[PDB]
RNA sequence: AGGUGGCCCGGGGGCCCCGGGUGUUACAGCCCCGCCCCGGCAGCAGCAGCUCGCCGAAUCCCGGGGCCGA
RNA sequence: GGGACGGGGCCACGCGAGCGCACGGGGUCGGCGGCGAUGUCGGCUACCCACCC
RNA sequence: GCGGGAUGAACCGAACGCCGGGUUAAGGCGCCCGAUGCCGACGCUCAUCAGACCCCAGAAAAGGUGUUGGUUGAUAUAGA
RNA sequence: UUUGAUCCUUCGAUGUCGGCUCUUCCUAUCAUUGUGAAGCAGAAUUCACCAAGCGUUGGAUUGUUCACCCACUAAUAGGGA
RNA sequence: GGAUUAUGACUGAACGCCUCUAAGUCAGAAUCCCGCCCAGGCGGAACGAUAGCGCCGGAGCCUCGGUUGGCCUCGGAUAGCCGGUCCCCCGCCGGGGUCCGGUGCGGAGAGCCCUUCGUCCCGGGAAACGGGGCGGCCGG
């Protein structure tokens, strides 16, 4: 009856600095501060909720107004906690700042 | 010389090759201060071709070998013969320090002179470098060190982590 | 005002680094900002190292400046240091953010129950506190 | 879910170089009482400094020319808007999270705000070295409210001396209550001193 | 280099008691009491002694650019004890050729006009610092005595009448006109 | 002698330190040399998880993450 | 020659017959679960609009 | 043509079928702007015009008791 | 702000000397403001520093920019776009 | 009117003497900056008058989206601070001194308060001045 996932504020392409490629999304993670904690983040399904104007279906459940996109995270970014995530369908330019969850299901303790 | 790390120690001999003019030629030796036991050979053939009739081509290094320290839990104050060029005519100098080891503290050698002028390591020439007791060192950095009872406080401990608690509440404090 | 002096024979005790908490003594000052530190006791080998991982307590010890790693042993279990830093007000709020680190869920759950109950009961005295300093006061 | 900063002691660039990134990682900061920075270097070489800017109007117009703002509220927007695009649609959509004041507002007083040590005088200048305030600076020129100001940054500290006397006035009945009682919490706490609270 | 310590030590008499608290010093004696805060300077001041029979002040690791602030608080605090057991008496004599310098105190002490100078009808109204007491010598011609206990708040003071009365547009070499300054002393004597 | 038992001259405290001088292990200690099987023992580029290196026919085993199956 | 009870390693010691595991000449399941008729499942492309570069 | 030198026909890296994964070069890592949110290491330097990276967008002879090193002889318990 | 040297861009056209009128700008300052040195006694005059906010004229002859001369004045300083 | 340049001075070391300077302090101008003076921003405020219209608690319908626990407060020093005693001098409880405890900050943001599976029986503890719903005032 509470959140069961992590918090993470994507942030922006695998970008070089006049290019881009977007099938490779950054992360930031709240309470991360290095490139050694981050391996406990590996393999982890994280996702993005967003909402819409009709009504789409929902596994089990009746037919809401909101939609996802699926993922999963594949490998450690810089020295300092960021992170790497492959998303199926690449991402939008909407929600640099806004909200993904990540979560911690498939693991490995 | 690229003066990366810490300098090592070596210790050369080498020789020029047998003739059927002279049977057997004498064997020279000198101190080499490396990074590695390559660049001892290559500062080897340039003290030998700078001093007698001796080239790369017309010899063989013996022997290159790592020297340790004899005692290396005792504290020295060591004592350098410098000789460098400059951007107007080269000098000699005689400059002391304190450390363990002499490559340690000639690792300091060439990084205060890289310091205090900006001399680069391509025209460094160590000629001598001789530890001392504590008498005959004339230079104040080294015998303001001389005394039984040295005492000092710690004075302003500026503090580090800075970026950790990124976001706190309190003001710190710097006195301990 | 200072108090706390580096001198020939304090004990430090090294903050960070590879050898992480550790009480150690120095020996020696080569220079502005280096020395020469053993502890023999605490599983260190006579080394070389800096004053900036190092945070310095009241305690000494009397041995000479460059003196060989028997006497300090002597002078270390002479006058007991590791049952003096066990009974310091400073390395037992150490081991208290281990035990805080090393808690098991069942171990928090064990304090969530049972700090609610406990204060319930301090703000059932307070609100009697308050006004038995109200009953005189009106 | 709203950060808070207080303005006295922190530096320039080193604040507004953690501001611009907190920004615009979706996070509003209020920064409150930016009359209290400090500059490094001397004070007649910032002060040339910056009449060598306020020197730069456009010629034919000056309307149109640089908005020389004066308050330092308007100084540290000025050069947090520097740090960041304020031409596209996620600059002009950040600056909008940001929120500055001159003094303290009501809003903001009741509040527990939070200091940045990276930033500090004490901390990123040699003690031997100098300084200069940005209030003085800015009331030599042209800044014409420091007389206000000072007395409504009285009339709170006069206000929050008497919330600090209550806080300690509750405090003490906290310690004797707690002197009291431990005859029957005596045993809720042989189970938190194993688990490291009150050590 | 880095010179790692450096000292300086002051005795003091016993009619004078002092103490300090933090890093601004008081001292008060015969004639009242001064105080002066330190608090630019980063060094560490302490009193050695029962009684506290004199004072030492210390700075660790300096250059040679803070080895000068050894030496001159220890003359602003000789200064300190001179200005509170003895006090000061500056006296300036008034050099005129061929016009009469008129001298006139108003405020019982705390201000002068000066007329006459040069021909000038133009008064010049100089004020003193709060806490030095001027006056008009007696047994000489022309001559003032300030009085006082504070030396910085003396000698600025006596250097605005020094400067109040210059010379416009002529020469210095021969135009010597002005109150100049003769003896720098005490008010009463060991 | 990077000046300690003592000894001896000087100023502070309710014997102790901090002061300057004298001289040989002093009621501290270091260093250099001879001999006692290169004196004896553990151990060994050290699990005192960092005093200083180069290596693998003189070197092999487990486990984790990612992408792809034509 | 043993030294008068000695442990580990040697691809030494012109039709043999049947069975099985396999780090073996480029992937298979002889494995599964929830959603579906007037409100929902699919359609990259082709139409309008927003954004990152 | 491409990544870098803010920008640029020639400089420095490198030479191209359409695409997934990894690693690097010349370069770079306070923010714009991907990367040090290292407990980085040793020192010199305060400017009322500091200063900051091949081709490159600017500057000198001479001066200074501003400072940090150095060099040669002549006064040191020879109270200098 | 002079003249030279070169020839990169425009010859399917950038309207080519002087003056009248009209805003702004620089300082290598003629005068005024505040200050130093003189072989500066006063009066006059020469020398330098911070400094460009404010001023720097009326007329005869020449197509003139340039020159030359008569008066007044605090001063009759020099130039770019 | 304020801050100061140029330059002129004070105290005072480095260099046991000196010295306007290195730390600190004073006077100072046709310049700079503000006022007086002219316009008033995709900037606000107070007060009015309010035509089938507004002040006040029901099932429903279209659209626009981001969120998934809160922290309800001294000021300041950094070669130094925090808390009890205000035993005692002073201000209408406040600060000042003496003294007692902490001081890599435990009266710690490395932190503290709230904690959500539901209900029914039976007891042990802790509440009893308790929990919840309405008439008397301010913080401003
Ligand atoms: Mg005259
Ligand atoms: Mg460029
Ligand atoms: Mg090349
Ligand atoms: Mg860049
Ligand atoms: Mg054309
Ligand atoms: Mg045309
Ligand atoms: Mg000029
Ligand atoms: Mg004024
Ligand atoms: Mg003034
Ligand atoms: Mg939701």
């Amino acid at each position: 009856s509470g959140r069961l996932w992590c918090k993470a504020i994507f942030a922006g392409y695998k970008r070089g600095l006049r290019n881009q490629r977007e099938h490779t999304a950054l992360l930031k993670i709240e309470g991360v501060y290095a490139r050694d904690e981050t391996e406990f983040y590996l393999g982890k399904r994280c996702a993005y909720v967003y909402k819409a104007k009709n009504n789409t279906v929902t596994p089990g459940g009746k037919p809401n107004k909101t939609r996802v996109i699926w993922g999963k995270v594949t490998r450690a970014h810089g020295n300092s906690g960021m992170v790497r995530a492959k998303f199926r369908s690449n991402l939008p330019a909407k929600a640099i700042g806004h909200r993904i969850r990540v979560m911690l299901y498939p693991s490995r303790i | 010389m690229k003066a990366s790390g810490t300098l090592r120690e070596y210790k050369v001999v080498g020789r020029c090759l047998p003739t059927p003019k002279c049977r057997t030629p004498p064997l020279y030796r000198m101190r080499i201060f490396a990074p590695n036991h390559v660049v001892a050979k290559s500062r080897f053939w340039y003290f030998v071709s700078q001093l007698k009739k001796m080239k790369k081509s017309s010899g063989e290094i013996v022997y290159c070998g790592q020297v340790f320290e004899k005692s290396p839990l005792r504290v020295k104050n060591f004592g350098i013969w410098l000789r460098y060029d400059s951007r107007s005519g080269t000098h000699n100098m005689y400059r002391e320090y304190r450390d363990l080891t002499t490559a340690g503290a000639v690792t300091q050698c060439y990084r205060d002179m890289g310091a205090r002028h900006r001399a680069r390591a391509h025209s460094i020439q160590i000629m001598k470098v001789e530890e001392i007791a504590a008498s005959k060192c004339r230079r104040p950095a080294v015998k303001q060190f001389h005394d039984s009872k040295i005492k000092f406080p710690l004075p302003h401990r500026v503090l580090r982590r800075q970026h950790k608690p990124r976001f706190t509440t309190k003001r710190p404090n710097t006195f301990f | 005002v200072f108090r706390r002096f580096v001198e020939v024979g304090r004990v430090a005790y090294v903050s960070f680094g590879p050898h992480a908490g550790k009480l150690v003594a120095i020996v020696d000052v080569i220079d502005q900002n280096r020395a020469l530190v053993d502890g023999p006791c605490t599983r260190v080998r006579r080394q070389a190292m800096p004053f900036k991982c190092m945070q310095l307590t009241d305690f000494i010890l009397k041995f000479p400046h460059s003196a060989r790693q028997k006497y300090v042993r002597k002078a270390w279990e002479k006058a007991d240091i590791n049952t003096k830093w066990a009974a310091t007000r400073w390395a037992k709020k150490i081991e208290a953010r281990e035990r805080k680190a090393k808690m098991t869920d069942f171990d928090r759950y064990k304090v969530m129950k049972a700090k609610k109950m406990r204060n319930r009961i301090i703000k059932n005295e307070v609100k009697k506190l308050q006004r038995a300093a109200l009953l005189k006061a009106s | 879910q709203v950060l808070v900063l207080d303005g006295r002691g922190h530096l320039l660039g080193r604040l507004a170089a953690i501001v611009a990134k907190q920004v615009l990682l979706g996070r509003k900061v209020v920064v409150v009482r930016c009359e209290g920075i400090n500059i490094s270097g001397n004070f007649y070489r910032n002060k040339l400094k910056y009449l060598a800017f306020l020197r730069k109007r456009m010629n034919t117009n000056p309307s149109r020319g640089p908005y020389h703002f004066r308050a330092p509220s308007r100084i540290f927007w000025r050069t947090v808007r520097g740090m960041l695009p304020h031409k596209t649609k996620r600059g002009q959509a950040a600056l909008d999270r940001l929120k500055v004041f001159d003094g303290i507002p009501p809003p903001y007083d009741k509040k527990k705000r939070m200091v940045v040590p990276a930033a500090l005088k004490v901390v990123r200048l040699k003690p031997t070295r100098k300084f200069a305030y940005l209030g003085r600076l800015a009331h030599e020129v042209g800044w014409k409210y420091q007389a206000v100001t000072a007395t409504l940054e009285e009339k709170r500290k006069e206000k929050a001396k008497i919330h600090y006397r209550k806080k300690k006035q509750l405090m003490r009945l906290r310690k004797q209550a707690e002197k009291n009682v431990e005859k029957k919490i005596s045993k809720f706490t042989d189970v938190l001193k194993t688990h490291g609270l009150l050590v | 280099m880095k010179t790692i310590l450096s000292n300086q030590t002051v005795d003091i008499p016993e009619n004078v008691d002092i103490s300090l608290k933090g890093r601004t010093v008081i001292v008060k004696g015969p004639r009242g009491t001064l105080r002066r805060d330190f608090n630019h300077i980063n060094v560490e001041l302490s009193l050695l002694g029962k009684k506290k029979k004199r004072l030492r002040v210390d700075k660790w690791w300096g250059n040679r650019k803070e080895l000068a602030t050894v030496r001159t608080i220890c003359s602003h605090v000789q200064n300190m004890i001179k200005g509170v057991t003895l006090g000061f008496r500056y006296k300036m004599r008034s050099v005129y050729a061929h016009f009469p310098i008129n001298v006139v105190i108003q405020e019982n002490g705390s201000l002068v006009e000066i007329r006459n100078f040069l021909g000038e009808k133009y008064i010049r109204r100089v004020r003193m610092r709060p806490g030095v007491a001027c006056s008009v010598s007696q047994a000489q011609k022309d001559e003032l005595v300030l009085e006082g206990n504070d030396i910085e708040l003396v000698s600025n003071s006596a250097a605005l009448i020094q400067q109040a009365t210059t010379v416009k547009n002529k020469d210095i070499r021969k135009f010597l006109d002005g109150i100049y300054v003769s003896e720098k002393g005490t008010v009463q004597q060991a």
